[PDB]
Protein backbone atom coordinates (compact mmCIF):
# COMPACT_ATOMS: atom_id res chain seq x y z
CA UNK A 1 0.00 0.00 0.00
CA UNK A 2 3.26 2.02 -0.05
CA UNK A 3 1.81 5.42 1.38
CA UNK A 4 -1.46 4.34 2.79
CA UNK A 5 -1.42 4.29 6.47
CA UNK A 6 1.84 6.92 6.80
CA UNK A 7 -0.20 10.02 6.45
CA UNK A 8 -2.49 9.42 9.52
CA UNK A 9 -3.24 11.29 12.52
CA UNK A 10 -1.97 9.42 14.43
CA UNK A 11 -2.01 11.08 17.98
CA UNK A 12 -4.39 14.63 18.75
CA UNK A 13 -1.17 16.72 18.94
CA UNK A 14 0.01 15.10 15.42
CA UNK A 15 2.25 17.00 13.44
CA UNK A 16 3.07 14.73 10.61
CA UNK A 17 1.59 16.11 7.73
CA UNK A 18 1.37 14.75 3.71
CA UNK A 19 1.50 18.48 2.87
CA UNK A 20 4.53 19.71 5.40
CA UNK A 21 6.26 16.75 6.40
CA UNK A 22 10.21 16.30 6.17
CA UNK A 23 12.64 13.72 7.29
CA UNK A 24 13.77 14.20 10.93
CA UNK A 25 15.34 10.75 11.10
CA UNK A 26 18.41 9.61 10.01
CA UNK A 27 16.34 6.65 8.37
CA UNK A 28 14.19 8.62 6.77
CA UNK A 29 14.07 10.32 3.36
CA UNK A 30 10.46 10.47 1.88
CA UNK A 31 7.90 8.89 4.71
CA UNK A 32 7.85 9.37 8.42
CA UNK A 33 9.37 6.68 10.57
CA UNK A 34 6.44 4.97 12.38
CA UNK A 35 6.34 2.67 15.46
CA UNK A 36 3.05 0.10 16.71
CA UNK A 37 1.88 0.56 19.80
CA UNK A 38 0.42 -2.17 21.73
CA UNK A 39 -2.08 -0.87 23.38
CA UNK A 40 -5.75 -3.17 22.73
CA UNK A 41 -6.06 -4.01 19.39
CA UNK A 42 -2.78 -2.12 18.72
CA UNK A 43 -2.36 1.27 16.21
CA UNK A 44 0.23 2.77 14.62
CA UNK A 45 1.86 6.58 15.52
CA UNK A 46 4.41 8.24 13.95
CA UNK A 47 7.40 8.04 16.13
CA UNK A 48 8.68 11.69 16.09
CA UNK A 49 4.93 12.47 17.09
CA UNK A 50 5.98 10.70 20.75
CA UNK A 51 9.37 12.80 20.84
CA UNK A 52 11.07 9.16 20.87
CA UNK A 53 15.09 9.92 20.55
CA UNK A 54 16.59 8.24 17.54
CA UNK A 55 18.30 5.97 19.28
CA UNK A 56 15.63 4.82 21.41
CA UNK A 57 13.48 4.43 18.12
CA UNK A 58 15.99 1.85 16.83
CA UNK A 59 16.72 0.03 19.75
CA UNK A 60 13.30 -0.71 19.81
CA UNK A 61 12.93 -1.38 16.28
CA UNK A 62 15.43 -3.71 16.72
CA UNK A 63 14.20 -5.72 19.69
CA UNK A 64 10.97 -7.84 20.38
CA UNK A 65 10.16 -5.10 22.75
CA UNK A 66 6.74 -4.26 22.73
CA UNK A 67 6.02 -0.11 22.77
CA UNK A 68 3.24 1.81 24.24
CA UNK A 69 2.46 5.49 23.17
CA UNK A 70 2.08 8.53 25.14
CA UNK A 71 -1.77 8.55 25.48
CA UNK A 72 -1.82 4.64 26.27
CA UNK A 73 1.64 4.51 28.00
CA UNK A 74 0.16 4.85 31.41
CA UNK A 75 -2.83 2.46 31.17
CA UNK A 76 -3.19 -0.71 33.41
CA UNK A 77 -2.25 -3.49 31.34
CA UNK B 1 8.66 -3.52 18.63
CA UNK B 2 7.30 -3.18 15.24
CA UNK B 3 8.38 0.02 13.06
CA UNK B 4 8.44 1.48 9.84
CA UNK B 5 11.06 3.17 8.42
CA UNK B 6 14.13 2.58 10.61
CA UNK B 7 16.19 0.67 8.42
CA UNK B 8 19.29 2.24 7.68
CA UNK B 9 20.14 3.58 3.93
ZN1 LIG C 1 1.73 11.70 14.14
ZN1 LIG D 1 -1.30 3.78 21.74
Amino acid sequence: SPEFGYWITCCPTCDVDINTWVPFYSTELNKPAMIYCSHGDGHWVHAQCMDLEERTLIHLSEGSNKYYCNEHVQIAR
Amino acid sequence: ARTKQTARK
